[PDB]
RNA sequence: CAUUGGAGAGUUUGAUCCUGGCUCAGGACGAACGCUGGCGGCGUGCUUAACACAUGCAAGUCGAACGGAAAGGCCCUUGGGGUGCUCGAGUGGCGAACGGGUGAGUAACACGUGAGUAACCUGCCCUUGACUUUGGGAUAACUUCAGGAAACUGGGGCUAAUACCGGAUAGGAGCUCCUGCUGCAUGGUGGGGGUUGGAAAGUUUCGGCGGUUGGGGAUGGACUCGCGGCUUAUCAGCUUGUUGGUGGGGUAGUGGCUUACCAAGGCUUUGACGGGUAGCCGGCCUGAGAGGGUGACCGGCCACAUUGGGACUGAGAUACGGCCCAGACUCCUACGGGAGGCAGCAGUGGGGAAUAUUGCACAAUGGGCGGAAGCCUGAUGCAGCAACGCCGCGUGCGGGAUGACGGCCUUCGGGUUGUAAACCGCUUUCGCCUGUGACGAAGCGUGAGUGACGGUAAUGGGUAAAGAAGCACCGGCUAACUACGUGCCAGCAGCCGCGGUGAUACGUAGGGUGCGAGCGUUGUCCGGAUUUAUUGGGCGUAAAGGGCUCGUAGGUGGUUGAUCGCGUCGGAAGUGUAAUCUUGGGGCUUAACCCUGAGCGUGCUUUCGAUACGGGUUGACUUGAGGAAGGUAGGG
RNA sequence: UUGUACACACCGCCCGUCAAGUCAUGAAAGUUGGUAACACCCGAAGCCGGUGGCCUAACCGUUGUGGGGGAGCCGUCGAAG
């Protein structure tokens, strides 16, 4: 229940970066495999089920929930590819993540099921957590000085946190400004393709 | 009826209690009927290694 | 029965369809006195029978063998046929 | 007879009762006359709803309560209103508030110790 | 004075366009099967044989109604005190008609919805007005006798009641007569008079708890009715208590419900009668919607309890764990005769592709009896079992080029598996080990005490990157390709098709793709299918205009005045339980799930308005239509 | 240029008997079941309607009994056969 293997290969079939930089994916322009440097077709649907497989080896979401997040959204009222988008997004392993405590979203999973992190008080360990608006995620006491952390805390000046959120990065403290916009998360993916595969 | 008996490898014989179930051969006139491989006397193809569960092969170490 | 409640229950069952069948057997007997009465014409025999039956009916619509109301739709008959009789 | 009693609701291991009126023959979570209220015991200081207008009127036309909802009378004050007894009459507590947008503005705020013990765990760190 | 909603593809030809069927991509399930399988949360689990059932349990309770004393318990030289609590068996009261099960029957006022009863009954409960009077005779238990293998049965004697039966006294019960106000016809209701009548029970630990009868309330039931939801005309006639009337009877009650007499009706091509299938619904699945399919859990109504029939008791009966008779079954028998009904819970056999434990507890909620403590509760709360469904989590995380070996491919250059591994540093959710340890109980109990689930959830500590990944697919639709083997063989396939020596379609391998504790296959339903087209199709040649006309029912209707207000439209009130569903809040660490507010409940009834249109009633007009007179053509 | 059902292209396409095999179906002397009823005969339980010479503690007595009830019996209906 849980993607465990090569994700440099994911990232190479999707033909973008699905995290991190500067790395094997240098052999980018081809997936994996020996038949990679062939011309392709693409239909459409190799299109919107490359759109919605990027959205969800980014955010370490398996099938049947990343569906429920679909309805989900295509039943909130406004742009469907925009609230798929917040949904994702409001979970709260990518919350660690944008906030910068964690070097990448399976780090921040890894972090989060171990229970190394407290939500407004109590303790969660569900990376699917939705974290909603005006939430105070801790770290936890006794895992204030995980090298990860540390890690991290040595780390985020580099990184750009968004307008959404608010680090206290040495205190571990993520304030939730308010549930993030399609113009905050940042665009790499169709979610309109996502949208459109969706009713096929 | 007349059932099918797919893949290559095949012990039942007279009196032989099998389990039938749906599916039509198409070039086969009045067939519309396969037998399900590996469950009551019928078993799995030998030498299966893909789509084995299609077949009844169990895995093998 | 396979209940010692159920037996219990046969027993007074019984017990009690005597005691109903009795009643209502001689309020069948007084209301056919006073039918019979009623038919040979008489007019002191006719009102004391069905004063009888009358009061018989009450007496078992108070002991619960039959309901109030039959017993009232009895009586208005029999009160009835007398007022025919009499003019 | 009509009884005032406990309708059983929820999932396994968390009840939440309404309190309804319906006949005694009729089975325990069925067709009800009327719903008179809500208890839910698995939550902190019990929470008990209960429609003083409706109840009273049900045991003025005779109603009876079980047991539980006798209790449940009682701490809403329904049962000295109706057959007048010295009880407490203890009216539910209120089972505590919560905030959130007040400690959001606390903590947004807060700064100073925040980032401040987080240069200690900077230390700790240090001395980790 | 805007919408939350609609995707196609393949295949007729040498090629094309159209028509058109077939097939597929989606969703779903009370599913089964194959391969595989870690955990948790919440549900669900004989769809077939309404097949036959071993065994335990599923309905009892009351000594504050009664005689009592067979047990325990106190007091006494072992019996004895019924003496007090207690208490088998027995009378008596109440309950047993609820709860629980199943869907066989039923095409029907069974059900849904809305009304009517001036045709109704209603124990316990609440309320209010009267009362609770005077007598008497038995009987179970017990005792004795006789009979029976048994089940048990019949005598003799004896005994108590809130058991049973006389009487008195009591309206709004019968009959009848005045009179007030009135409805919807039968009528309803207020007041007075005459006449004939109808009840009861006592008990206590003195704190209680009960009895009878009027009138209301609440509750539950009963009947009647308008409207609504299957198929079949290769079923056209059906009915004789049948349709109506009058008198009687009966019933809680109206009624051919029943009866006697009289009449000859009643239903039906707008489908009676017959055949087929089926419990109905809130809902469920699907769908843009309209619809289509369906009636598991849960909830409402109905029907049924071995088959058929019947009543009895009761406030109330298809009387599941009642009775009687008959049939079919099973069992006991001493052969004379007896006993029984899991579609209650668990379970067995059987059938089947297929569906669980002969579990724990009355702690919570609900029910029965009791004044109460309390007793009973296979209702229910729980646990066991099964990936059956839904949801959540894990099987690691970061770094790591020297792009290592090894597989596989190759153009022998290399490429690929692949940051994958090795290696380095981390983290400890779940599992395993160990500690702490609940809520549910503001209950219950005079108190003492009191949680089945349960050492459970939750949680601290410890272990090791470990104990934890499979399944399908890769010619097109359709995401993903090569090598080797085979050689129209073996085989594949949902359709098109593939295999005849270079197979991306068979088999294996490497690589890949989709999903993931699941993945496929089969079955079934809806979608795509506008492929029954009301939304939303057509009929010259593609399937489709009757050979033609007349004409019945039916459908339909030129201009206009008046009026009705049935359709139609707009308010109001009532109803549409709950759950579900949509949505706003809240709780379970999140989710599923749960609670709560609202909407929805697409209707129906009542009532008040509007009168443009449809229709009804009624009156005009002549242009449609027909007629008169004259003219007139023709193988009618 | 005309016609066409040919496009493997007239050495095309294509029709029906007969012969052989396979599958589904119709008829058929008959044969074997099932269901739903009908008309009669008989008719248990039971309710109802009669009757009751037999049996009867409460009621009344002119205290020899009577009233009323019950067993039994008959009749209608009536499942099954
Ligand atoms: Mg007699
Ligand atoms: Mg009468
Ligand atoms: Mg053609
Ligand atoms: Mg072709
Ligand atoms: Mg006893
Ligand atoms: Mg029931
Ligand atoms: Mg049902
Ligand atoms: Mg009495
Ligand atoms: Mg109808
Ligand atoms: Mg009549
Ligand atoms: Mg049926
Ligand atoms: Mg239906
Ligand atoms: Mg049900
Ligand atoms: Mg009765
Ligand atoms: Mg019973
Ligand atoms: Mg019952
Ligand atoms: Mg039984
Ligand atoms: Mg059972
Ligand atoms: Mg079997
Ligand atoms: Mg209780
Ligand atoms: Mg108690
Ligand atoms: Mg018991
Ligand atoms: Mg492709
Ligand atoms: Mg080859
Ligand atoms: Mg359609
Ligand atoms: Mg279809
Ligand atoms: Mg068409
Ligand atoms: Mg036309
Ligand atoms: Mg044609
Ligand atoms: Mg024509
Ligand atoms: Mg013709
Ligand atoms: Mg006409
Ligand atoms: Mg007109
Ligand atoms: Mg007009
Ligand atoms: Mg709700
Ligand atoms: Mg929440
Ligand atoms: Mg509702
Ligand atoms: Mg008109
Ligand atoms: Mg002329
Ligand atoms: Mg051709
Ligand atoms: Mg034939
Ligand atoms: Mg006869
Ligand atoms: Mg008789
Ligand atoms: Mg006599
Ligand atoms: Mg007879
Ligand atoms: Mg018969």
């Amino acid at each position: 229940a849980r993607y465990t293997g090569p994700l440099t290969k994911k990232s190479r079939r999707l033909g973008t970066d699905l995290v991190g930089n500067d790395k094997s994916f240098e052999r980018r322009p081809y997936p994996p495999g020996v038949h990679g440097r062939g011309r392709t077709k693409d239909s459409e649907y190799s299109l919107q089920l490359r759109e919605k497989q990027k959205a969800r080896y980014a955010y370490g979401v398996l099938e049947k929930q990343f569906r429920r997040y679909y309805e989900e959204a295509d039943r909130a009222q406004g742009k469907t590819g925009d609230v798929l988008l917040q949904i994702l997004e409001s979970r709260l392993d990518n919350v660690v993540y944008r906030a910068g405590l964690a070097a990448t979203r399976r780090q921040a999973r890894q972090m989060v099921s171990h229970g190394h992190f407290l939500v407004n008080g109590k303790k969660v360990n569900i990376p699917s957590y939705r974290v909603s608006t005006h939430d105070i995620i801790d770290v936890r006491e006794k895992s204030k000085d995980l090298p990860p952390i540390v890690i991290a805390r040595e780390t985020f000046e580099t990184r750009d946190v968004p307008a959404w959120l608010e680090v206290r990065p040495n205190k571990g403290r993520i304030l939730v400004h308010q549930l993030p916009t399609r113009d905050q998360i940042v665009i790499d993916v169709n979610e309109q393709a996502i949208v459109e595969l969706y009713s096929k | 009826v007349t059932a099918y008996i797919p893949g290559v490898g095949h012990n039942l014989q007279e009196h032989s209690m099998v389990l039938v179930r749906g599916g039509r051969v198409k070039d086969l006139p009045g067939v519309r009927y396969k037998i399900v491989r590996g469950s009551l006397d019928t078993q799995g193809v030998k030498g299966r290694k893909q789509a084995r569960s299609r077949y009844g092969a169990k895995k093998e170490k | 029965p396979n209940i010692k409640s159920q037996i219990k229950r046969v027993k007074t069952n019984e017990k009690s369809r005597q005691r109903n069948k009795a009643v209502k057997s001689a309020l069948r007997t007084y209301v056919r006195n006073f039918r019979r009465a009623a038919e040979a014409g008489d007019v002191e025999a006719a009102t004391k029978a069905a004063r009888v039956a009358n009061r018989q009916l009450d007496k078992a619509a108070s002991k619960g063998v039959i309901h109030k109301n039959q017993a009232a739709n009895r009586k208005s008959a029999i009160s009835k046929k007398l007022n025919s009789l009499a003019a | 007879a009509t009884k005032i009693r406990l309708k059983r609701l929820g999932k396994i291991r968390t009840p939440h009762y309404r309190v309804v009126v319906m006949d005694s023959r009729a089975k325990r979570d069925g067709r009800a006359i009327e719903e008179i209220g809500q208890y839910h015991p698995k939550a902190d200081p019990s929470v008990i709803v209960i429609d003083s207008e409706r109840v009273q009127y049900w045991l003025g036309v005779g109603a009876q309560p079980t047991e539980a909802v006798v209790a449940l009378l009682k701490r809403t004050g329904d049962w000295q209103k109706f057959t007048g007894d010295t009880s407490p009459s203890g009216v539910k507590p209120q089972p505590e508030r919560p905030n959130k947008d007040d400690l959001f503005n606390a903590a947004l705020a807060e700064a100073d110790e925040a980032p401040r013990e987080a240069i200690t765990k900077k230390s700790e760190g240090a001395a980790a």
